[PDB]
RNA sequence: CGACUCUUAGCGGUGGAUCACUCGGCUCGUGCGUCGAUGAAGAACGCAGCUAGCUGCGAGAAUUAAUGUGAAUUGCAGGUUGAUCAUCGACACUUCGAACGCACUUGCGGCCCCGGGUUCCUCCCGGGGCUACGCCUGUCUGAGCGUCGCU
RNA sequence: ACCUACUAUCCAGCGAAACCACAGCCAAGGGAACGGGCUUGGCGGAAUCAGCGGGGAAAGAAGACCCUGUUGAGCUUGACU
RNA sequence: GGGACGCUACGCCGCGACGAGUAGGAGGGCCGCUGCGGUGAGCCUUGAAGCCUAGGGCGCGGGCCCGGGUGGAGCCGCCGCAGGUGCAGAUCUUGGUGGUAGUAGCAAAUAUUCAAACGAGAACUUUGAAGGCCGAAGUGGAGAAGGGUUCCAUGUGAACA
RNA sequence: CGGUCGUCCGACCUGGGUAUAGGGGCGAAAGACUAAUCGAACCAUCUAGUAGCUGGUUCCCUCCAAAGUUUCCCUCAGGA
RNA sequence: ACACGUGCGCGAGUCGGGGGCUACGAAAGCCGCCGUGGCGCAAUGAAGGUGAAGGCCGGCCGGCCGAGGUGGGAUCCCGAGGCAGUCCGCCGAGGGCGCACCACCGGCCCGUCUCGCCCGCCGCGCCGGGGAGGUGGAGCACGAGCGCACGUGUUAGGACCC
RNA sequence: CGCGACCUCAGAUCAGACGUGGCGACCCGCUGAAUUUAAGCAUAUUAGUCAGCGGAGGAAAAGAAACUAACCAGGAUUCCCUCAGUAACGGCGAGUGAACAGGGAAGAGCCCAGCGCCGAAUCCCCGCCCCGCGGCGGGGCGCGGGAAAUGUGGCGUACGGAAGACCCACUCCCCGGCGCGGGGGCCCAAGUCCUUCUGAUCGAGGCCCAGCCCGUGGACGGUGUGAGGCCGGUAGCGGCCCCCGGCGCGCCGGGCCCGGGUCUUCCCGGAGUCGGGUUGCUUGGGAAUGCAGCCCAAAGCGGGUGGUAAACUCCAUCUAAGGCUAAAUACCGGCACGAGACCGAUAGUCAACAAGUACCGUAAGGGAAAGUUGAAAAGAACUUUGAAGAGAGAGUUCAAGAGGGCGUGAAACCGUUAAGAGGUAAACGGGUGGGGUCCGCGCAGUCCGCCCGGAGGAUUCAACCCGGCGGCGCGGUCCGGCCGUGCCGGCGGGGCGGAUCCCCGCUCUCGGCGGGGGACCGCCCCCCGGCCGGCGACCGGCCGCCGCCGGGCGCAUUUCCACCGC
């Protein structure tokens, strides 16, 4: 159960927030878990994805162990585009197939001044549950 | 339904003649809704017959003695093994149906302790039955915040709260109830009686003070005693073949005399 | 059109009563609002009693009720004059005062004076400043034992 | 067997009935409970690279600044010392509109001050600040064979 | 009685509406007192075209002529207020 | 002094008599719809609801269960609860479709014909010629009110003419 | 709409502006006109006005089963 | 809102519905020194007001019996009898206590009419009251209502729909 | 006349400010019907109602008695229950219809005029200083101006107040400055683990000894059907970072010398106002309840009220004709929320969508219809006919039988294929018959028990021994526990209750009063003890009997399996 009286549990209202979320909220919804090798090193469960991140596909028709990078993040479709995840058009051109960020695991990140700042901050409060909780 | 529904339109019947059906109709206009029929429950749009009001008698009041009577009947039927089986509870491995547990479980603060307690008491099979009963609801309730339904589980009754509510509320089917504040809606779900109940030691001893015995009234109610029985020996099979009746009976006639 | 046997009834529904219909769905929410404001008031006057100032012993008019005793609006000036309490100082120490009340009897006048005498004994008065306790305040040990009184202060039992 | 016509079934046309879906209504409850001459509500007209409507905005015109956030927007081209979103406390806000120079033609003014125009010399042009009613205190200028006082 | 123009006729093209319980051959009988359906008889044969006004108590509009309503309106007066 | 069935007792069994029906009344529905509390360790992408069906059936009946096809995501049985719960009509409302019917009709103001160009396609477009009409109170040339891009060039024959 | 008609120098016709607004206007007078509406215009509301008067009133089975008669009512198409 | 019938809890009582205290929960539980108040427990009269059995014995007083009767009354009780000789149970002519309820005759309470004899006090009369016989009351005569729910019927509401 | 005050009255684009309008769900003050009912209708009722007008606020209004009552008296206003469908009004008809008291929510009181005392002791503006300056605030200086004696400020308001004398008592309250939880933002647990389906899994099985792991987190939503562990989230008195005034401390600029009791002397109240007559409206208010127009028009041991008009006489209760004031209360408008036994595109707001939009009327105004491809456009490349619209191949998809108004695609209606039939319009009920349609998966027709036969094959029967379990017992009454919706006893104890009978305190050491004993009685619980009953709404051990199971033997004329006779 949820106990916060100001937190919505309505189905129609929750779908309204999801489909009409602003762009800075759209990035937060598009978070994907890190690969298992990253997970002990950074102590971070999941993370929003950016334009240049190495991606394995876990579910769907394009799942496998192949390593591909993101092409662009299409926040209007809840869709990201991966390098070699693409299908053949009729005329001979190639079209990138959209994969939802939920069926995405990140094997390598895109380190930055603002990217690195979240890593200790997400790993800070991750530890706090192990001093206060213990 | 809103009281302005079907009444915001301005309409007037065309009267007799004009080969129309005398219904009030929309006053003019170069649109589809023009002379189309506004009022009446038979027409498209407009008011429906007998609009529901907010002042319908939603609530009902019950006598205090009758409210306390069903709780006594609900508690008494929870100690008979045959009635609880008819509620579907999978508790055939429970050692004693009046399940009385020590007062140490109030100090529980983790759900893993509560799960292990149910495994040790062999009541986990009813919670395991709850998992098999989880399915999305039939009908229009799925889009009205009633998407998922599940079976009732065992009810845990505690005298005092020291963390037992926190450690038990995450297990589905588990419903917590205070001793002084009982509820017939959670002791007899659906109107049927005989829900599986789990009691603590202080919970099990406080029942003699909230309702009393037949020779001593309740110490926490102002004026309340246990109701009397209409009949005492309810097993009429023992009564019917008892010797005292059997003398003053005629010979049974069981020879079939057809036409 | 009446039936065979029945009453003659006068239903007062010939006005436009459906517009003026007062539902009572606010009642469960109103009770919470009354309780929360009452609890918030008590914390504002945390040493003072939650009921408020004391009420006098009052006989009823309307001979139907003339054998009953209630709690009144305030103590009369004659009752305060005998008790030796100034009318402008009694209101600061939690005594209900009104100048409208009379004193035709002596038993009720003496009952409220006796009621005022036991209130002055039970009243723990804090000093104006904690640095300088004055003459008419309570002892220092009574400061540590000052507690809120739940319910009506000195309930009037018939 | 014919052509035509009747019944039933299959398939194909018209049609959107039924079902399942819902960023919408309806009802109830809680907190707050705030408009304007420092120009309200409302209306008109304009503003995007390609934009008819909707939405947003006001010549700084699908927004300026600041803060939070942190690698996009996207239908198509274009270009980390902060793109985009949200917050919004600074700045700005065309014309009517209580609407305020007179009227509502968008026409005519009046006063003061600046720049070309003078070389203040009258103009002309452009720009900036004022010019609605009633009323309160106070100031100034006044009226009265109203009541007087001193020459 | 005859002549002319535009229709009506047919064809190329485009193309509705009113109306429609089911639909439509009659004699007599009875019936709610004038039947397409019922009874007894006369009888009866695909699909149609151009006219035609006998019938469908034909289509048009909950009869305005008459009466009732304790339903109204315009008007008049020696009706009531 | 070693042995058939039975008995949801709101169940089972045996005797006799009776069975019309408008208005109207009552009772029984394991008749039907929707949602809620229980309940079926219920059904379900190895196929839910809905729909069609020359199949097998059940019940006097309201209706219901299987077989086949389509369909792609929910649904039902039992115990109680509650209702905006069952249509053939109301010159009912909304929407759709028929016979009429390829029918009435495309008939007010004298009239069009030939050749060439273009085009896939010409009675209706363009050019030339012929024959006509409006006959200056015009079927001519410009205004006001009103219309508001209808005015001009190019292109189209999707919708209208 | 066609033919046939009355008048066509004055009580003639007509454009624009303006004034008279509903129990009111205006009327060479017809109960005529007042935006296809006139023996009281149009829009919205009271209003879902009332109707002893017409029309309709939705699943099955079983059981029982009528009355158009008394009296009274401004009662006679209705009620008690 | 009312009437009747039915089901439930309590019972001469019954009830919080208004108010306080302790996700579902706006639920549920608790508070009668929170039962104020609603209905019933007493009616009658316009009102002032009044306001619900008697008998016997002894000499208006003192003791006793003390809650009406008759007929019909489902059920229960006895046993003349009968299923060498006792117990159980059976039934049984006949004899009784009689539930509810019906009919009748009485008795008591309030108003009214008529007729009297009287007594008596805190203020002795135009005073206060009793008695007897008729009559009117929606009365008494060993309670039955309260609260909730359901169904039907009549209404006021838009009121089966146009 | 000159000159100078003062009173009235003007002018300002004078200096500084104020009002206009909108919304209007709730509130206040006016105005204000007719539909309807009375089976007609006129008083009534609808109804102080709809409509119209003005004015605000976050609440408004009302509000601290010229009150209610007749009691042993209560004591501001507002709201709920009750009073009560009552008193009362009403062609006394339909109908209308309060108030007191009581229980609750809340509870806060006060200020003027006048009477008088203080030397106008008062206030506004302008200029200067100091300090904060988005509310120009305070204090100081003004022979700076003005208002005010046609009355400002302090004391002071019916509960009395003012002055003087006598006692008592603390002298410290309050403005403009500074330094010492709410709102917002960012994050925090655990499987995408093995097999298996699907186009995709969130579908199925498993993950033993931690029946995977987390759970104070198994609400919800999204992700290619159904997910606690994929993600956002959720839980948490969880973590981190900012803003807000706050609560109290300290410093200074500060005003700040204050009252209560006794005695004496004084003083003190609101005018075309109350009230009366009349008229109209209204109310339950009835010989006017309330409001309003006109006329008359007051008084001070006075005036008002005491629900029938009046006179006389006792009382009872307040002090009108001046004003302020939060809380309980209402809220179909607005801001931001949470929720639903509600409805599901002819439903639900008119409007789920470029909806008050398209469109209509000169105008006031009227006012629609309209959701769904697919998981992802992967939206059909390319070839060919046709001028093209449109096709035929090919291709995408799980599926084009989802191909751009595209999910599912019913009926009316139409086209085509198959079958049957066809001069009394068609259609229907009963009874057959014929033909199709698929089905029975029928095509050699039942098996089940008991007995016999012979072929076989077992580790096999009965009876004994051991162990466990269960049932019953009238064990005629074995022994012990536990309970009583059983009773009795008590040099018993407690906890209570009682409408049974010494001490602490107060208003007049004894008499009165409230509270606490103690004793007595009654109930409950416990220590027990004695009976009764039970363990079949509820029990154990020993003994006896019986049954079952497991293991040893017993070992084949016993027992159990398999096969056929027609």
């Amino acid at each position: 159960m949820k106990f916060n009286p100001f937190v919505t549990s309505d189905r129609s209202k929750n779908r309204k927030r999801h489909f009409n979320a602003p762009s800075h909220i759209r990035r937060k919804i598009m978070s994907s878990p890190l690969s298992k090798e990253l997970r002990q090193k950074y102590n971070v469960r999941s993370m929003p994805i950016r334009k240049d991140d190495e991606v394995q596909v876990v579910r769907g028709h394009y799942k496998g162990q192949q390593i591909g990078k993101v092409v662009q993040v299409y926040r209007k479709k809840y869709v990201i585009y991966i390098e070699r995840v693409q299908r053949e058009k009729a005329n001979g051109t190639t079209v990138h197939v959209g994969i939802h960020p939920s069926k995405v695991v990140i094997t390598r990140l895109k380190l930055d001044k603002d990217r690195k700042k979240i890593l200790e901050r997400k790993a800070k409060s991750r530890q706090v549950g192990k001093e206060k909780g213990k | 339904v809103s009281e302005l529904a079907g009444h915001q339109t301005s309409a007037e019947s065309w009267g007799t003649g004009r080969a129309v059906a005398r219904i009030p109709r929309v006053r003019g206009g170069g649109t589809h809704r023009s002379g189309q029929g506004a009022f009446g429950n038979m027409c498209r749009g407009g008011r429906m017959f007998a609009p529901t009001k907010t002042w319908r008698r939603w609530h009902r009041r019950v006598n205090t003695t009758q409210k306390r009577y069903a709780i006594c009947s609900a508690l008494a039927a929870s100690a008979l093994p045959a009635l609880v089986m008819s509620k579907g509870h999978r508790i055939e491995e429970v050692p004693e149906l009046p399940l009385v547990v020590e007062d140490k479980v109030e100090g529980y603060k983790k759900t893993k302790e509560a799960v292990l307690l149910l495994k040790k008491l062999k009541a986990w099979n009813d919670i395991k039955k709850v998992y098999a009963s989880q399915r999305m609801r039939a009908g229009k309730g799925k889009m009205r915040n009633r998407r998922r339904i599940q079976r009732r589980g065992p009810c845990v009754i505690y005298n005092e709260d020291n963390g037992i509510v926190k450690a038990f509320r995450n297990i589905p089917g588990i419903t917590l109830l205070n001793v002084t504040k009982l509820n017939i809606l959670k002791l007899a779900p659906g109107g049927h009686v005989g829900r599986f109940c789990i009691w603590t030691e202080s919970a099990f001893r406080k029942l003699d003070d909230l309702y009393g015995t037949w020779r001593k009234a309740a110490s926490l109610k102002s004026n309340y005693n246990l109701p009397m029985h209409k009949m005492l020996n309810t097993d009429l099979s023992r009564i019917l073949k008892s010797p005292e009746i059997q003398r003053a009976l005629r010979a049974p006639r069981k020879k079939i005399h057809r036409r | 059109a009446p039936s065979r046997n029945g009453m003659i009834l006068k239903p007062h529904f010939h006005k436009d009563w459906q517009r003026r219909v007062a539902t009572w769905f606010n009642q469960p929410a109103r009770k919470i609002r009354r309780r929360k404001a009452r609890q918030a008031r008590a914390r504002r006057i945390a040493p003072r009693p939650a009921a408020g100032p004391i009420r006098p012993i009052v006989r009823c008019p309307t001979v139907r009720y003339h054998t009953k005793v209630r709690a009144g609006r305030g103590f009369s000036l004659e009752e305060l004059r005998v008790a030796g309490i100034h009318k402008k100082v009694a209101r600061t120490i939690g005594i209900s005062v009104d100048p409208r009340r009379r004193n035709k009897s002596t038993e009720s006048l003496q009952a409220n004076v006796q009621r005022l005498k036991e209130y002055r004994s039970k009243l723990v008065l804090f000093p104006r400043k904690p640095s300088a306790p004055k003459k008419g305040d309570s002892s220092a040990e009574e400061l540590k034992l000052a507690t809120q009184l739940t319910g009506p202060v000195m309930p009037i039992r018939n």
